[PDB]
């Protein structure tokens, strides 16, 4: 019934680098989604206690959200850009597992995901 | 499961 702790966001044992694509993921991809009118359900871990969603963490075992992704980027948690992309994909997939078609949040997720995929199609040159 | 948001 209780909320789990949030996902890890900083691990000093993981190696650290800044790359063209990671910069783009934070400063273009995440920034653009974050400022979108539909971002708010996705800006923090799902607080299933406060939202009265007792089954959320019974169903969703790999939670992910843009607040966590932002902190992971800021703490150099990801080495490869595709690790970050995978976390965005996990976030969207979770939404489509937990929520039903026609639910407002699904329309929101679909719009944000289409925007995400469009921005990923302009991923910049790798080192 | 999360209700109206619009
Ligand atoms: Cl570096
Ligand atoms: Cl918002
Ligand atoms: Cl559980
Ligand atoms: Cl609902
Ligand atoms: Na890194
Ligand atoms: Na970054
Ligand atoms: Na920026
Ligand atoms: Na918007
Ligand atoms: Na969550
Ligand atoms: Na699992
Ligand atoms: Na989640
Ligand atoms: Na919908």
């Amino acid at each position: 019934s209780m909320n789990p702790p949030p996902p890890e966001t900083s691990n000093p044992n993981k190696p650290k680098r800044q790359t063209n694509q990671l910069q783009y993921l934070l400063r273009v991809v995440l920034k653009t989604l974050w400022k979108h009118q539909f971002a708010w359900p996705f800006q923090q871990p799902v607080d299933a206690v406060k939202l009265n969603l007792p089954d959320y963490y019974k169903i969703i075992k790999t939670p992910m959200d843009m607040g966590t992704i932002k902190k992971r980027l800021e703490n150099n948690y990801y080495w490869n850009a595709q690790e970050c992309i995978q976390d965005f994909n996990t976030m969207f997939t979770n939404c489509y597992i937990y929520n039903k078609p026609g639910d407002d949040i699904v329309l929101m997720a679909e719009a944000l995901e289409k925007l995400f995929l469009q921005k990923i199609n302009e991923l910049p040159t790798e080192e | 499961r999360k209700g109206v948001k619009s």
